[PDB]
RNA sequence: CUGGUGACUAUAGCAAGGAGGUCACACCUGUUCCCAUGCCGAACACAGAAGUUAAGCUCCUUAGCGUCGAUGGUAGUCGAACUUACGUUCCGCUAGAGUAGAACGUUGCCAGG
RNA sequence: UUGGCACCUCGAUGUCGGCUCAUCGCAUCCUGGGGCUGUAGUCGGUCCCAAGGGUUGGGCUGUUCGCCCAUUAAAGCGGUA
RNA sequence: CUGGGGCGGUCGCCUCCUAAAAGGUAACGGAGGCGCUCAAAGGUUCCCUCAGAAUGGUUCAUUCAUAGAGUGUAA
RNA sequence: UUAUUGGAGGUAGAGCACUGUUUGGACGAUUCAGACAAACUCCGAAUGCCAAUAAUUUAACUUGGGAGUCAGAACAUGGGUGAUAAGGUCCGUGUUCGAAAGGGAAACAGCCCAGACCACCAGCUAAGGUCCCAAAAUAUAUGUUAAGUGGAAAAGGAUGUGGCGUUGCCGUGACACUGCGCCGAAAAUGUACCGGGGCUAAACAUAUUACCGAAGCUGUGGAUUGUCCG
């Protein structure tokens, strides 16, 4: 019931809305990580920026 | 030669001014329009230029009327 | 054919040429047809030349249907003028053809004759074409 | 008169349908009196053989999941380019 | 319409009520009852 | 069951056939009064009750037109990858048209019976 | 080529023609090789290979261009501000 | 203002399209209109319903006719 | 910012119910069939937008002091204009440059990867790559190409070759779809678009396993400024 989200791609060259979603997930710099409880809202954020992040069931 | 065209009037910023489900005060404009594209509903007035406005404080509801017509009402928040 | 007898607006935005053919993708009046596999504008002169070729080869006797009509006018500026100062004057009339659109239909001749006539017509057109028969299961 | 169909399990994606049509199969749906709606897939060559052996308004014995229900070709979708049947509507005539 | 007019009361010295008319249509001095603030009633205001 | 009066996106409407008037509704007979026609008691209004279901109106059986309408697929397209190809690929959303099918109304009060 | 665009140059990138001197391309004017011919021969037409060399002296006009006179195997077309 | 400048055209306001289904959005882009009018063509109450077609008659009548008429004026 | 819920609106597509355009029948304008539309719509998305109450996140607004800016550019994409010309021009949307170094694209503001506090002769990766120039596979499996195609182009032409099929006569044909090649293919200082050498794979298509590769991330030490509790 917890996911670890890692920012594996740069936000450079990405539209502002994707950058805002990445910021809302708590990810700061490239290869930084967060651990958050799984719920539909977090899943929606991840789906929006899934080409930029890696998800591990943690 | 020359073009005979090149004229236009100022855009009039019509359309919805408040959202369905939003709370508004009395006198708030809900909709600017030409004609009755949307009709005045409950506790909603229709101004001289067809502007729809709330007559009470309350919550805006856009609803259908008949088959091919629409209306907007305002209902007092309980 | 040649052109509309009248149109509301003689200066029109040019049509979009991407995508596939919206309709008229089946043989519906005759036995055989010319189906476009490539996209292009088709002018009234191209239509008229293709029609003359096909009907001359068929030696009359058969029937010819032209399924596309040049509804859209297009404009051209005068030779050697700077940009701007309004849109040009109507230069010709075109139809938009996308893959799948049947251009001509024929009936009343044998299969071999239809094939030869449609090949001759297709060599006048700016699109790749394929010979098609009336579609059944 | 006889054609065998495989039930299409779940919701197919676009890629699933593309692979299906590439592999010579035709997505199809069965509906009508006496049958509940089910998505199936039949071989294109076999379907053409059956259709040429019975015609257009004919009755087809369609094996649909341990049930030999009788159907008629209500409608079908065809791609004039590449000359390929893309979808079939089997109506169970009861 | 055609020309601006001023309607005058018989008691008020104000000419508050201006309006318009068509001279060919109404060449005669038009008159109508209008509210008069200084008398607090409707009186007869006539074209000047 | 009928009527009065509301609510609902015609699933309610039109069309064709048949059944009924005990009360009720209606057609109807008239113009003295109230009222009334750019003319006419056709309408509106008023007296009524000779009569009649004939039409309106109720009831019944039809999907004929109209309306409603899936599933499946197709077009389009948010996003991603490739690419410059009148493009390809993956993913989510997903029409319009057409198909099966629904449907010859459901219901709130008030009164009568 | 006539243009379209306005990207370098306006604290300056001299414009046409000729003269002098060339250099490169080949879509070849001549010369060399060859296929077809409605190629008898002599001459031609057309296409293919080929850039080695060659490819004019005057009248008119500032002219380029062009017309003309007289030749020549031929008097080629273009690029190089 | 200006796909250099001049010459031509334009300069304020209204409507539509371009305009990418909120709003906004440019070009010497595509189309038009305004610089009024009406003493009722304003207010209110009551009543009313069109264009067209067919069919008959030396304008009238019947039937259909959701408006295909009208709405002072451009959309 | 996302989830969910509600709403406004007419684009893409589609359609022909209205307006206009158009093809072939039939009957004597209507009807059957089939098409077209920025200023057509019986319809109608995806998205975007406005809101309402959960998750994550870090802003937001007001009032004052001080500005600078009002020449923009390319790329991608929705469109006008032009010629479905321009490194053209004018709007919408996004990114980068501007004001951004580092790696890749031979060189190359605007493309791809990625945002340099300082030091290191440490490590892992991105785009892109791994025969030599020049770091890392002369890697593995299956096949295609014979054109140096790869390493700039079309209508059209052709017993080039491979995979798929529906078929006909009795080895042989017809037809349909498709992979990769061939011809069509002529320019000016010098080979002269693979960057060069070279390559029949060191080309191309699928699949897999390694490795190289940046100032990205990590490791160690240090500087400055903040936050939490030196
Ligand atoms: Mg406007
Ligand atoms: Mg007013
Ligand atoms: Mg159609
Ligand atoms: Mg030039
Ligand atoms: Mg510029
Ligand atoms: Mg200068
Ligand atoms: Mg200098
Ligand atoms: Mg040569
Ligand atoms: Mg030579
Ligand atoms: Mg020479
Ligand atoms: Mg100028
Ligand atoms: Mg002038
Ligand atoms: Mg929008
Ligand atoms: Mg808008
Ligand atoms: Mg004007
Ligand atoms: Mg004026
Ligand atoms: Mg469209
Ligand atoms: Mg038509
Ligand atoms: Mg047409
Ligand atoms: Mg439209
Ligand atoms: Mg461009
Ligand atoms: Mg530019
Ligand atoms: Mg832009
Ligand atoms: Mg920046
Ligand atoms: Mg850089
Ligand atoms: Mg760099
Ligand atoms: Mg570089
Ligand atoms: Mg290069
Ligand atoms: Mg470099
Ligand atoms: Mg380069
Ligand atoms: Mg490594
Ligand atoms: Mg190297
Ligand atoms: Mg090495
Ligand atoms: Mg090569
Ligand atoms: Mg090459
Ligand atoms: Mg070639
Ligand atoms: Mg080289
Ligand atoms: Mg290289
Ligand atoms: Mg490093
Ligand atoms: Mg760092
Ligand atoms: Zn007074």
């Amino acid at each position: 019931a917890k996911l670890q989200i890692t920012l594996t791609r740069s936000v450079i060259g990405r539209p502002e809305t994707q950058r805002k979603t990445v910021e809302a997930l708590g990810l700061k710099k490239t290869n930084s990580s967060v651990v958050v409880e799984d719920n539909p809202a977090i899943r929606g954020q991840i789906n929006k920026v899934k080409h930029l992040v890696t998800v591990e069931e943690k | 030669s020359s073009t005979k065209n090149g004229r236009d009037s100022e855009s009039k910023r019509l359309g919805a001014k408040r959202a369905d489900g939003q709370f508004v005060t009395g006198g708030s404009i809900l909709y600017r329009q030409r004609g009755t594209k949307i009709y005045p509903g409950e506790n909603v007035g229709r101004g001289g230029d067809d502007t729809l406005f709330a007559k009470i404080d309350g919550v805006v509801k856009f609803e259908r009327k008949g088959r091919d017509k629409k209306q907007v009402s305002v209902y007092a928040v309980a | 054919m040649l052109l509309p007898k009248r149109v509301k607006y003689r200066r029109q935005h040019r049509p979009k040429t991407t995508g596939r053919s919206k309709g008229g993708n089946y043989v519906t009046f005759g036995e055989f047809g010319l189906q476009a596999t490539t996209t292009s504008w088709i002018t009234s002169r191209q239509i008229e030349s293709a029609r003359i070729a096909m009907t001359r080869y068929m030696k009359r006797g058969g029937k010819v249907w032209i399924k596309i009509f040049p509804h859209t006018p297009y404009t051209k500026k005068p030779l050697e003028v700077r940009m701007g100062a309004g849109k040009g004057a109507v230069e010709g009339w075109i139809a938009v053809v996308k893959p799948g659109r049947i251009l001509f239909e024929v009936a009343g001749v044998s299969e071999e004759v239809a094939r030869e006539a449609l090949r001759l017509a297709s060599h006048k057109l700016p699109v790749k074409t394929k010979f098609v028969k009336r579609e059944e299961l | 008169a006889s054609l065998k169909s495989i039930i299409r399990q779940g919701k197919q994606t676009r890629s699933d349908l593309k692979q299906l049509r590439k592999s010579g199969k035709v997505p199809a749906v069965v509906y009508g009196y006496g049958t509940k709606n089910v998505s199936v897939k039949v071989d294109e060559v076999e379907f053409i053989k059956v259709i040429r052996e019975v015609g257009r308004n004919g009755v087809i014995e369609l094996g649909v999941g341990s049930k030999t229900i009788k159907v008629m070709v209500a409608d079908y979708q065809f791609d004039p380019l590449k000359n390929q049947i893309t979808h079939i509507d089997f109506l169970a005539i009861n | 319409v055609r020309v601006n007019v001023t309607l005058a009361c018989t008691e008020c010295g104000d000419r508050n009520y201006i309006t318009t008319k068509n001279k060919r249509n109404n060449p005669e001095r038009i008159e109508m009852k209008k509210y008069c603030p200084r008398l607090n009633k409707y009186t007869l205001h006539r074209e000047t």
